[PDB]
């Protein structure tokens, strides 16, 4: 079977170097060019350039020239996607995938690289407080990094009414999620809620007790 | 400026039937280049469709059909399917300055339920944040569907682009779709202004709600 195989997810920061690699394996990988495609989270495929590994030649899109570096090691099959200052902009998934009869017709599975100025840090917890007879409540979970935080209201007994969402990643290079539950406005004063806000990675566990005004 | 042109979303209901169109330029299909077509699920990488203009890989149904006519190419795709909604893309190789070129890509809908307005709340900076100098405004929108918005920002009634956060549509545990948008502040910023909007369009219906610095 005709294969790509990318390496693993990378968390760097800006001005970091950083070299990702492309491997090819059930067939002559000297034979085929492989692009190198850019995903920004939730936007279109960027095409970034293209080596041919048998000679070397490479080619860049306008966009990325002289801020991308693509090379290739046909001895072991091998294409690489190199930056030597990384910015916090080239936060995204990273493909490559080869050229063929049938273009693209293999893909590697994706590499995605995290770039924030940020240090492990542990978020602010803040209550969202409610101001057809349900009233909508929440927490802010504010400038944690990184990924991910864990959340449950009231120690996983309230599930009912609950979303949480996606995280945003800020241009500060910290990341904010919001969770919200959908409640009885009657049962408000009397019923206790507290969100339960876990980053392992900082080792922080909060309780934040959500209450109206 | 190679350029591929595809409409940004197409819509269809289960077993109906949608077409996908990419019109090129001079240097790409202008100069005779095949175009070539690639599905993109939710969380994975993009798949060969279409090759060739109009040539299937082994695996991909005789449903999906292309096609290239003048500078133009096709993707059409009969008897929808809910595992058909994904994002697609046209490419092709060109003569320009670039040598590959892709299509800014369509997400195709399956339109297997109804259509749902957002309900939107907008939360207030809390105390506690604002004695730690610091005010976000949340916005969260829920239950609506299909699973794609538009947000602006008001700060009084000039809008602010400046320090907003989005998150893209996901489902909610009971199907429809949710998302957030945050919009950042110095607490001298939240206090100067009479009020702050957050507007959500949704199939070109907005839907807005409204807080102010003096209000409880």
């Amino acid at each position: 079977e005709v294969q790509l195989v990318q390496s693993g997810a990378e968390v760097k920061k800006p001005g970091e170097s950083l070299k990702i690699s492309c491997k090819g394996s059930g067939y002559s990988f000297s034979n085929y060019w492989i692009g190198w495609v850019r995903q920004m989270p939730g936007k279109g495929l960027e095409w970034m350039g293209i080596i041919d590994p048998s000679n070397s030649y490479t080619r860049y899109s306008p966009s990325f020239q002289g801020q991308v570096t693509i090379s290739a090691d046909k001895s072991i099959s091998t294409a690489y996607l190199q930056w030597s200052s990384l910015k916090a902009s080239d936060t995204a998934m990273y493909y490559c995938a080869r050229w063929y009869y049938k273009p693209f017709d293999v893909w590697g599975q994706g590499t995605l690289v995290t770039v924030s100025s940020a240090s492990t840090k542990g978020p602010s917890v803040f209550p969202l407080a409610p101001s057809g007879g349900t009233a909508a409540l929440g927490c802010l979970v504010k400038d944690y990094f990184p990924e991910p935080v864990t959340v449950s209201w009231n120690s996983g007994a309230l599930t009912s009414g609950v979303h949480t969402f996606p995280a945003v990643l800020q241009s500060s290079g910290l990341y904010s999620l919001s969770s919200v539950v959908t409640v009885p406005s009657s049962s408000l004063g009397t019923q206790t809620y507290i969100c339960n806000v876990n980053h392992k990675p900082s080792n922080t566990k909060v309780d934040k007790k959500v209450e109206p005004k | 400026q190679s350029v591929l042109t595809q409409p940004p979303s197409v819509s269809g209901a289960p077993g109906q039937r949608v077409t996908i169109s990419c019109t090129g330029s001079s240097s790409n299909i202008g100069s005779g280049y095949d175009v070539h077509w690639y599905q993109q699920l939710p969380g994975t990488a993009p798949k060969l469709l279409i090759y060739g203009n109009s040539k299937r890989p082994s695996g991909v149904p005789d449903r999906f059909s292309g096609s290239k006519s003048g500078t133009s190419a096709s993707l059409a795709i009969t008897g929808l399917q809910s595992e058909d909604e994904a994002d697609y893309y046209c490419a092709s190789w060109t003569d320009g300055l670039s040598l590959v070129v892709f299509g800014g890509g369509t997400k195709l809908t399956v339109l297997g339920q109804p259509k749902a307005a957002p309900s939107v709340t907008l939360f207030p900076p809390s105390s506690e944040e604002l004695q730690a100098n610091k005010a976000t405004l949340v916005c969260l929108i829920s239950d609506f569907y299909p699973g794609a918005v538009t947000v602006a920002w008001k700060a009084d009634s000039s809008p602010v682009k400046a320090g907003v956060e989005t998150t893209t549509p996901s489902k909610q545990s009971n199907n429809k779709y949710a998302a957030s948008s945050y919009l950042s502040l110095t607490p001298e910023q939240w206090k100067s202004h009479r009020s702050y909007s957050c507007q959500v369009t949704h199939e070109g219906s907005t839907v807005e709600k409204t807080v102010a610095p003096t209000e409880c």
